[PDB]
């Protein structure tokens, strides 16, 4: 998935 | 503007959001575990430390090190935190 805003 | 730098950042998370996307992990060929920043957010928690760029490494969180962690283990090191995440952040730029 990639790029996960946390 | 220094190899060897370390940067303890405390922040509070605005609503589920330190303010980075993350990228790397130990699933990707780094330093066998980190997570790094792919982009910031323009003005959330983490943008407002600002010591961060696109390049820099998370190997710690809260005190608790990015050990084994990839993608979603890494979100999970972040996200499922006490509120607090003390970010320890290591320099993108090499020597």
């Amino acid at each position: 998935y990639l790029v996960t805003s946390v | 503007m220094k190899p060897g730098d370390t940067f303890e950042v405390e922040l509070a998370k605005t609503d589920g959001s330190l303010g980075i996307s993350v990228t790397g992990g130990v699933n990707t060929s780094v330093r066998h575990g980190g997570i790094y920043v792919k982009a910031i957010i323009p003005k959330g928690a983490a943008e407002s430390d600002g010591r961060i760029h696109k390049g820099d490494r998370v190997l710690a969180v809260n005190g608790v090190s990015l050990e084994g962690a990839t993608h979603k283990q890494a979100v999970e090191t972040l996200r499922n935190t006490g509120q607090v995440v003390h970010l320890l952040l290591e320099k993108g730029q090499v020597p």
